C-alpha cells in the first residue's frame, strides 16, 4: 500500500569528449516510467511504461521543456563545482540528484526527498521539514546560499507537498493494473554437495514485485546471518526481480535449517526446507 | 511530473 | 575521487530449459562512476544487438545497469559476462551458472 516516486539525474562532464551529458530517470517504486537523454540523437522526454503513454502532447513537452532547462543548469553547475574544488579542467565529474515524495498507505504525504551528490558523495541535502539545507561542506555552502536567495526550499516545498503528491496518485491510479498489483515470490529449495561432509542449501524467490523481500535461512530457529551468502535483488527484465539465500550445512543436518520469505504479496509468510 | 524550477549550484 | 568497482550477477529471466528462449540477464550494480563496458559472450564470442537499461542509481549513489538479450540455452554452450570500469585491470568475465 506504500509508494512513492523519485527522479533521478545524473550530470556527468568529460572533457575532450564534448559537452556534459545529462540524463534523468522517473520512477514509481520500482517501475521506470520516463527517460530523457540529452545525448539521444533527438533529445526528447520518452515513455518508459505502458500507462504513462496516455499522457498528451502537452505532458510530453512540458517534461521535455524542464529536462532541456537542466541539461544546461546542470552544466553551469558542474563548472561551478570544479571552481570550488580548485579542481582542474581536465577530470570528469559527475552531479547527481535524486527528489521526490513518499506516500503511506492511505495516499497521504509520509514525506518529500531532495539530495544531490558530487564525485558520489553527498553535497547537500533538503532537511525533511522541506525549509532547510544540510551542506557537507564549506563548497556546498555556497550552493547553499545561492539556493536560499532563489528560495529553491518553499518552491520544492510547494512542488513536493503539491504536485508531487498529485502525479503520483495519477500515475498509481492509471497503472495501478501493475503498480498496485503485488506479485508474490515463486520459491523452492536446492541442494548441490560440496564434499562428502558438507552441502549447499540455496533458496530462490523468483518473479516478484515488488522488489522488497525478506530472505533468510535459520539452523534450529535461530538467524544465520553471518553464514548465510545473500545475493543482492536483481531485475528478471520483465518487471520482476529475483533473489537467493545461500547456507553450507554438515550432511544431513539439512533438515534443521528452514528458509524464511516474506514480501507483499503472498498471503502468508512462507517457510520451506529442502524437500529429498 | 519532475519538478519545473532549474537552479544553478 | 573515490571510486566503487562494479557487482556483476549473470543470470536468466526465466528457469533454464534446454531447446527453450529465454532471456541472458548481466545486472552491474554497486558501481561510480558510471561508465561502463558490458558485454554478453557465447562461446568467447560478442554477441550483437545487446540492449540495456536507462542509467539510475541506488540510495548510496552507485550506478546499476542491466544488460540483455535473447538466447536458447543448450547443454554444452557456454555463456559468460564481460564488464570493463576504470577500477579493473583489465575486463572480468562471469560465466553463467544456471544454478546462480
Amino acid at each position: 500500500g506504500s509508494h512513492s516516486m523519485r527522479y533521478f539525474y545524473t550530470a556527468m562532464s568529460r572533457p575532450g569528449r564534448g559537452e556534459p551529458r545529462f540524463i534523468a530517470v522517473g520512477y514509481v517504486d520500482d517501475t521506470q516510467f520516463v527517460r530523457f537523454d540529452s545525448d539521444a540523437a533527438s533529445p526528447r522526454t520518452e515513455p518508459r511504461a505502458p500507462w504513462i503513454e496516455q499522457e498528451g502532447p502537452e505532458y510530453w513537452d512540458r517534461n521535455t521543456q524542464i529536462f532541456k532547462t537542466n541539461t544546461q543548469t546542470y552544466r553551469e553547475s558542474l563548472r561551478n563545482l570544479r571552481g570550488y574544488y580548485n579542481q582542474s579542467e581536465a577530470g570528469s565529474h559527475i552531479i547527481q540528484r535524486m527528489y521526490g515524495c513518499d506516500l503511506g498507505p492511505d495516499g497521504r504525504l509520509l514525506r518529500g526527498h531532495d539530495q544531490s551528490a558530487y564525485d558520489g558523495k553527498d553535497y547537500i541535502a533538503l532537511n525533511e521539514d522541506l525549509s532547510s539545507w544540510t551542506a557537507a561542506d564549506t563548497a556546498a555552502q555556497i550552493t547553499q546560499r545561492k539556493w536560499e536567495a532563489a528560495r529553491v526550499a518553499e518552491q520544492l516545498r510547494a512542488y513536493l507537498e503539491g504536485l508531487c503528491v498529485e502525479w503520483l496518485r495519477r500515475y498509481l491510479e492509471n497503472g495501478k493494473e501493475t503498480l498496485q498489483r503485488a506479485d508474490p515470490p515463486k520459491t523452492h529449495v536446492t541442494h548441490h554437495p560440496v564434499s562428502d561432509h558438507e552441502a549447499t542449501l540455496r533458496c530462490w524467490a523468483l518473479g516478484f514485485y515488488p522488489a522488497e523481500i525478506t530472505l533468510t535461512w535459520q539452523r534450529d530457529g535461530e538467524d544465520q546471518t553471518q553464514d548465510t551468502e545473500l545475493v543482492e535483488t536483481r531485475p528478471a527484465g520483465d518487471r520482476t526481480f529475483q533473489k537467493w539465500a545461500a547456507v553450507v550445512v554438515p550432511s544431513g543436518e539439512e533438515q534443521r535449517y528452514t528458509c524464511h520469505v516474506q514480501h507483499e504479496g503472498l498471503p502468508k509468510p512462507l517457510t520451506l526446507r529442502w524437500e529429498p | 511530473l519532475p519538478f519545473d524550477k532549474t537552479t544553478i549550484m | 575521487m573515490i571510486q566503487r568497482t562494479p557487482k556483476i550477477q549473470v543470470y536468466s529471466r526465466h528457469p533454464a530449459e534446454n531447446g527453450k528462449s529465454n532471456f541472458l540477464n548481466c545486472y552491474v550494480s554497486g558501481f561510480h562512476p558510471s561508465d561502463i563496458e558490458v558485454d554478453l559472450l557465447k562461446n568467447g564470442e560478442r554477441i550483437e544487438k545487446v540492449e540495456h537499461s536507462d542509467l539510475s542509481f541506488s540510495k548510496d549513489w552507485s550506478f546499476y545497469l542491466l544488460y540483455y538479450t535473447e538466447f536458447t540455452p543448450t547443454e554444452k554452450d557456454e555463456y559468460a559476462c564481460r564488464v570493463n570500469h576504470v577500477t579493473l585491470s583489465q575486463p572480468k568475465i562471469v560465466k553463467w551458472d544456471r544454478d546462480m
